């Protein structure tokens, strides 16, 4: 389609709504221009979503519990308020950990205050604080707890921040308060920034002052990377094969002693921008440790964000660098030989959250597809920037883009293979477009460095080239 | 690494020599591990009395629920009529997680609508976006009805429903006659269930209450059906199969068999089927009502009585053989149908079964959850069977239920070693099953993870996981089953007794230690 | 020694001290038993590359086959006509074996009645057992059919059966009117399935050859389906129910899913149901006759094309997708009547489960076997759902049948690394589960011997079975299942991937090793 | 019911058949008589079916490859001939073992000639040899081979004792031919005949000459138990508890060693006489080894049995033959105090082969319970003289009992509880007629011995009391 097709699509999608939906959501939908480089000349986002157009955003409490809290494997996370969203949240995001589930790790538990109406009457500190007891008797070895609240606990005046410093002091204990109600923000990612703001005022600043731990020159930290199907793990091999020393993983596999030593690093690879720029910036104003954006999806970015981690060391890890490219160039060509033939030409669609729809770009390019659209449930202006230099020209961008929407880009646009969440699967499957979910992988991965892009390629290959596809539509019709 | 022609997932990947090592090291370096002496310390005492003991006094901590909030149950009753949008007044997170839950255990797409609530609402409440809301998602999503609930900071800050809709509608937002059924589903009351009484009764009450003049009991000749919340296909198509074959009128209200499995021919299809606004225009004049899940049906109950003025019988779940019976003979009655001979012979077909299986189920022990009238059949139709579940917990149950439940027990000498627990959750079960140990669990995907701390203990002390209820999500189209009439006992009993088989078959297949017992013929 | 409140049996009984202790002195002082050091090198032996290629070389020897003998099909046929007793000439041994192989399978009873013939008659011949068994048949069982058949003994010495059945008439043994349809069935040819088509051909013979003159194709607007040699009843009744939802008149020759299916109501009925003589005096009016499994119906497809004048179509058995929606089209066309929505839906149901399990599915590997046309229909369907039929073993098979299994594996990549095996048994398959070892195995309970033998090499070896085919003697009511159709699909590919995921969960079951991939979600 | 009732009821029943058939059947069916001991004046027995009456019996071949041959572990038995009877006979009888299935021991395979036309047309006795060496190529652990006939081999004139002779001393190898074709006798019966005479000819003599056995005064073999669910280990168990040395068990769990050497033991322990009275006498005129009939059917007879062996040795298995009683005392009183007050006053009747229909009379009475009628398929007047003795005053006893007559006699008796096989089982249940299977157990067992009886116990009470009895009738009609 050329650009004149796209603008036109967008025009007629847009003729459905009333008025002042369709003047907002104009502002949320562009045409990549390559003469236009600043995103806040060409699309709106970190807005409202409008009423009653079935965004697919969730809230704060998913950005806070379900993405930056809930992978600390040691720690046990506490849905404060009702049943509900501690129990649909309940191991439905794959950020894998080692641990002994219900005595040293908590993970995929479900830890509730299950408030009842005389919690709404009487307010939750009390039951809170009986909670955190009953917690350290059965749970003894947790090294930690969170207090994630959910929508009632500020709209009725709890002070969890109270309850979470006297228990903390009568038990010893770190407890931390986390005001991540979904009310608040529009989306997931004010929970991030919120999140991130409890890490550094509750934990991050622990062992400040304490040098006990012994540090090398080569000590990093991985920042936002939720090691989703073991991400993390095919990430943290390469860069300790380079000869670095990865202190912590923030937050998958992630320890609370982990994100403690996280301070006495000397670079922060940061993986998801979008979740965590907000504390890879305290550490740069506090302790004056530099950050770096990175990316592991496919062979080109990989390779060169080792080179460019490299570069900020000394000729013994670059020549490391080296050899382990060297190791896995013939291991990624064999992957591409097999399955670039199978892709190529192949036109792709993708929508996620905060990073992933510009960041997988290179790995579909690698594999010879081309993404035709791309968009975001909740990224800001900086992410959108950032989008528009990967994406092609005249290729269709969507911020917070409705159901409908979605539908009616992909009926016009027919790409070839659509990358979404769950909401999204089954509807695409039925229209007879193969759909690979790019949050959870479809319970495969890792995606993340060598060994996930051959995981990746098979499986956009065992999807686009099913012989499903072929067997919509009956003979007789 | 990776070899191309047998490439890895995480799983068998991070099994390889370099990934244990490299995991070893992040472990010694910098988590600060608890040793793993004192690991398996801790796990052995999580597995005592004397833990059993402390985790029954917990009081303010729950610890892996049985059940979720109100709006789940609105969004699944709503779902079930004609060309409805379920549309949750609040919090956009809530329809998220509604939506995702229902989608990941029917691998189907599954339509819902927020109208984006945010914090702003705390000072000016949520008028305008119920207007805007209502508008959108008329024009966007062409429904010919949208179905109210709400979210709980809806709740707390107090917003009036009704005179939000009124108001939409004196404002021309939408036609005065478009139908906007509404309910309060607080998620701090109850659980999903009582979402889905609330829901059923606010739909209801919209299409009936003002109409009423006109009715006569008995004039249409058809008897209404409510299912509940229910997550099987195969229990409302059961139920429409049986009347159909008894040559009964009726009429299913609440109805989502056909949204919730359209078929993939290359169109999306947002809405199929279900109950139409004149089935429930025209309920009142059906001969009565029946409640397939009386339990969590109360609130309906009591405004078919008090409205409709219907003589609601006093029905259990038709689950098992007795129940099935007295469904079918109480509908025969109604209707004035005679029972017929396919659903006689249907019937002697389930009883060959329980004769032919009868010896591997009798004294089989059973852990087993879920929702109220789900386990009250359960239990009944094991006690039918010959077995003993002794460990039956309801998260959602009340005391009035509990005590249903324990006559049911008391009148089987099968019922001897079972104990009914409410509000207890399965932190709670874990306990039991280690203390107390049974053959099998029957339960949700949550019942994985008890298995998983069973085995740990020891392969002797494993309890297997036989899943029946919601959600299932680590198997695939099992929401296609049916666990009502006799049909879904045949479905039960078959997997009950194949589990057991399975089973012993799994402790027997040990070359010349325990395959003396490895029969070809069970 | 037994402590009453916790009986044990068998298992675990004799892993008791006393028990290991008493069964190792037995062995130690008189069994002569091999050194374990010596069986452990023998069993690994039968492992490898060097002994799959002595067991390909046997001629004379056969372990663990793959079929029966021709009489047991002719009784399945005989079965399903109404009111009729199988009868088979020759040595009683044989009916006691073909009754309780059926009884194991359906849990049914099984009505068949021998002559009883004894060495005496390798003197005289047995028409004397033929005359009084014929006589003492009618009389005390009140057949109103009598469908004989033959042992290996009567066929050896060369009884003439039409000779003897005409002799008993002549004689006044049995009425001159009374139906007597014989079929020669030589257990040292073919198989089971062979019996089967013999038995048909015979009675279509007995109904139709001598009325032909008054006979015109197409008057009676129907079609005539034959099923062959089949052994679940969802399989009866799913074609039943397609052809009935498509408005198609058919006449379905030999139906046992009655007699194999009768209620326990407090009667026993030796007979239900059934295929009636007046179907099958009018079949030849028939529009044409459609044969469900037509590489084991060759006589009777040569009888009805040379004698009905009926075009049978060149049809697949209709198991899996294309195969099903090739059958509904050509019974279209034969009939007239067009493939209705309800059909239509279903088909998308069916192509929307393979949509949401095909990640799990793809590339899978499985053995399986079975007779020709269910094993052809399951290979199909395999490749259907990107699953690779590495081992495909008919022992039953012919050089033809592979040719054409081998020409549907070359049509689909999933193909590539696939064998037909004919005339083999499960002692090759298991070699070929060791050299080339595939995920699970497809096939009937004595695959669970094949299973054990894989896990005895280690856990990481062990290949699982499905119980698919005949017969499943260690699992209960399985013999209610469908294969056939779209319902058939949807059962088959459920089962396919819910082992897959079972096998999963055990293999990540291990907690704080595998347990990182112990997901919720699937 | 009355004699007279019983009387008239056979009357009653028989009217059905043709003149031929029923004056045979009325000589098959009688009421027992305390006046009348010798069974020759009111029973005959091992006389030919009936043909078209449908007989419950099976054949020559069923008696010498399924019942006896079959369950010795570490030969291989050819069932030789077409592929049927082997297939149908694969695992049908628990005759459970220890071994390593496929490597050095074979029960549960099925090994066969798998005969074609071409077999019928020349002779199978070359593929009978090129067999043989297949056998010892692939199964080198083998210790002897049988050649089970079927029904073809005799009628086509195939010399296999030939064959067995040649390879036997080619390959030094025990190679038993058995003429067991199914057309040979009226029965099973023949078979055992048969299979007794084989063991005799071709393996029991192998030891003759040899003195390197290691005998002891208290040596003795079980003749007669098959193992049926263990059934011969929890007898072993009590025989060894009583200070004897179990040498051999024929055949269940047995070994080729084993039988070789049963001719040096003190004493033959025979529980099934109908199969292995021949071998017994054999022994006894041969070897001068004495045999003496016992029951291990619940615990009275158990006990009798205990005593009268002991009583055949000195001082010293006698008292500990009373330390076995007082050590199981307490167990069987718990199953008797526990299940007769669940079954007395029931009824039962019987169906069964050679042995169990009387054998299993005195553990039902242990329980309180009745044998109202019982029969055999294949069991001969020195069985029927047996029974008459254990079966009450005027109940029923029918030998060679056609389907018809069965259903008949249940429908007028209504008994409480019926014990017989496989091809009985469903009807009986239709009915709504408790019924246990016992020949298999019912896939249940061991029933022998004390350990047996807490098992039978459970089983009877299990079924006979089951919910589900009171089901069959639909509360509409
Ligand atoms: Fe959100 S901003 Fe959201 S790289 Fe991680 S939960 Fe990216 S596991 Mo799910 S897939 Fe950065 C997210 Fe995961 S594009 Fe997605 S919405 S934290
Ligand atoms: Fe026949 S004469 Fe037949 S005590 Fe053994 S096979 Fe008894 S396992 Mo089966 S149960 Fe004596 C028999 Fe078994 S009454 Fe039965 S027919 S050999
Ligand atoms: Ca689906
Ligand atoms: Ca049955
Ligand atoms: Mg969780
Ligand atoms: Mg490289
Ligand atoms: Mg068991
Ligand atoms: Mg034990
Ligand atoms: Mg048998």
């Amino acid at each position: 389609m050329s650009r004149e097709e796209v603008e036109s699509l967008i025009q007629e999608v847009l003729e459905v709504y009333p008025e002042k939906a369709r003047k907002d959501r104009n502002k949320h939908l562009a045409v990549n221009d390559p003469a236009v480089t600043q995103s806040k000349k060409c699309i709106i986002s970190n807005k409202k979503s409008q009423p009653g157009l079935m965004t697919i955003r969730g809230c704060a409490y998913a950005g806070s519990k379900g993405v930056v809290w809930g992978p600390i494997k040691d720690m046990i996370h506490i849905s404060h308020g009702p049943v509900g969203c501690g129990q649909y949240s309940r191991a439905g995001r794959r950020n894998y950990y080692i641990g002994t589930t219900g005595v040293n790790a908590f993970v995929t538990m479900n830890f509730t205050s299950d408030f009842q109406e005389k919690d709404i009457v009487f307010g939750g500190d009390k039951k809170l604080a009986k909670l955190i007891d009953e917690v350290e008797t059965l749970f003894p070895l947790n090294k930690g707890i969170s207090v994630q609240s959910e929508c009632p606990i500020g709209l009725i005046g709890d002070d969890i921040e109270s309850v979470s410093k006297v228990k903390g002091a009568e038990l010893s204990k770190t407890i931390v308060p986390v005001r991540c109600e979904g009310f608040r923000g529009v989306s997931q990612s004010l929970g991030h920034h919120i999140a991130n703001d409890a890490v550094r005022d509750w934990v991050l600043g622990k062992r400040d002052e304490d040098t006990t731990f012994a540090s090398t020159p080569y000590d990093v930290a991985i920042i936002g990377d939720y090691n989703i199907g073991g991400d993390a793990w095919s990430s943290r091999i390469l860069l300790e094969e380079m000869g670095l020393r990865c202190v912590a993983q923030w937050s998958g596999d992630g320890s609370i002693s982990e994100i403690e030593l996280t301070p006495k690093v000397k670079l922060n690879l940061v993986h998801c921008y979008r979740s965590m720029n907000y504390i890879s910036r305290h550490m740069e104003e506090k302790y004056g440790i530099p950050w770096m954006e990175y990316n592991f999806f496919g062979p080109t970015k990989t390779i060169e964000s080792l080179r460019a981690i490299a570069a900020k060391f000394d000729e013994s890890i670059q020549k490391k660098c080296e050899e382990v490219i060297a190791k896995y160039k013939p291991e990624w060509e064999a992957v591409v030989a097999k399955y670039r033939p199978r892709l190529e030409g192949k036109r792709v669609m993708l929508y996620i959250g905060g990073l992933r729809p510009r960041h997988v770009i290179g790995a579909y390019e690698d594999l010879g597809m081309e993404v035709v659209g791309t968009g975001y449930e909740f990224a800001h202006n900086d992410d959108y920037d950032r989008t528009m230099k990967e994406m092609g020209d005249s290729t269709l961008l969507y911020d917070d883009v409705t159901g409908y929407e979605f539908e009616e880009f992909v009926k016009r646009i027919k790409p070839d293979l659509i990358g979404s969440g769950i909401k999204e699967k089954f509807i695409f499957q039925k229209m007879g477009i193969p759909f690979r979910e790019m949050h959870s992988w479809d319970y495969s991965g890792p995606y993340h460095g060598f060994d996930g892009f051959a995981i990746f390629a098979r499986d956009m290959d065992m999807t686009l080239n099913n012989p499903c596809w072929k067997k919509l539509q009956a003979p007789w019709e | 690494s990776q070899q191309v022609d047998k490439i890895k997932a995480s799983y068998p990947l991070f099994l390889d020599q370099d990934y244990k090592d490299m995991l070893a090291k992040k472990r010694d370096g910098f988590e600060e591990k608890y040793p793993q002496d004192k690991i398996d310390e801790v796990f052995q005492w999580t597995t005592t009395k004397e833990y059993q003991e402390l985790n029954f006094q917990r009081e303010a901590l729950t610890v892996n629920p049985a059940k979720a909030c109100q709006p789940l149950g609105a969004v699944l009753c709503a779902l079930g009529f004609e060309k409805t949008m379920p549309y949750v007044h609040g919090s956009q997170g809530c329809v998220a997680y509604f939506r995702s839950y229902f989608n990941r255990h029917f691998r189907e797409p599954v339509s819902c609508v927020s109208d984006s609530m945010t914090e702003d609402a705390a000072v000016f409440g949520g008028q305008q976006n119920m207007k805007d809301g209502l508008q959108n998602c008329k024009a966007t999503y062409k429904p010919d009805m949208i179905a109210v609930s709400t979210t709980c900071m809806a709740e707390v800050i107090g917003d009036d429903l009704n005179a939000f809709i009124n108001n939409s509608k004196k404002e021309g937002f939408i036609p005065d006659e478009f139908p906007v059924p509404f309910a309060h589903t607080p998620s701090f009351v109850g659980s999903h269930v009582t979402g889905w009484d609330n829901m059923f009764e606010g739909i209801a009450r919209y299409f009936t209450l003002k109409s009423m003049d006109d009715k006569v009991v008995g004039s249409n000749k058809k008897i209404n059906i409510v299912p509940g919340f229910e997550t099987y296909l195969g229990n409302f198509r059961v139920i429409k199969r049986m009347l159909s074959e008894m040559g009964v009128g009726y009429s299913l209200l609440s109805d989502p068999e056909e949204v919730l499995d359209t078929p993939a021919d290359g169109q999306f299809r947002m809405y199929a089927g279900g109950t139409t606004q004149e089935e429930m225009k025209d309920a009142p004049n059906a001969l009565n009502t029946v409640l397939l899940q009386p339990w969590h049906l109360e609130k309906t109950k009591k405004f078919v009585e008090g409205t409709w003025k219907h003589e609601v019988p006093k029905l259990n779940i038709p689950m098992g053989l007795d129940w099935t019976d007295e469904f079918l003979m109480k509908v025969s009655e109604i209707s004035g149908q005679p029972i017929p001979a396919s659903l006689t012979k249907e019937r002697g077909r389930l009883v060959d079964m329980m004769t032919d299986s009868h010896t591997w189920l009798h004294g089989k022990r059973f852990a087993l959850w879920g929702d109220p009238d789900f386990v009250m059949g359960l239990v009944k139709f094991l006690l039918e069977l010959g077995c003993e579940p002794v460990h039956i917990l309801c998260h959602n149950g009340n005391k009035r239920w509990k005590k249903a439940v324990d006559a049911i027990l008391a009148a089987s000498p099968y019922g001897k070693n079972a104990t009914v627990y409410i509000g207890k959750d399965l932190w709670h079960l874990r306990s039991l099953v280690f203390t107390d140990k049974p053959d099998f669990m029957i339960g949700n995907s949550y019942g994985k993870f008890i298995q998983r701390d069973t085995l740990h203990k020891g392969k002797e002390f494993e309890v297997p996981l036989i899943r029946i209820g919601f959600p299932i999500f680590d198997r695939h189209h099992l929401h296609r089953s049916t666990t009502l009439g006799y049909e879904g006992a045949m479905q039960i009993l078959t997997t009950l007794v194949n589990s057991i088989l399975e089973r012993l078959d799994e402790e027997t297949r040990g070359m010349q230690a325990t395959d003396y017992n490895h029969d070809l013929v069970r």
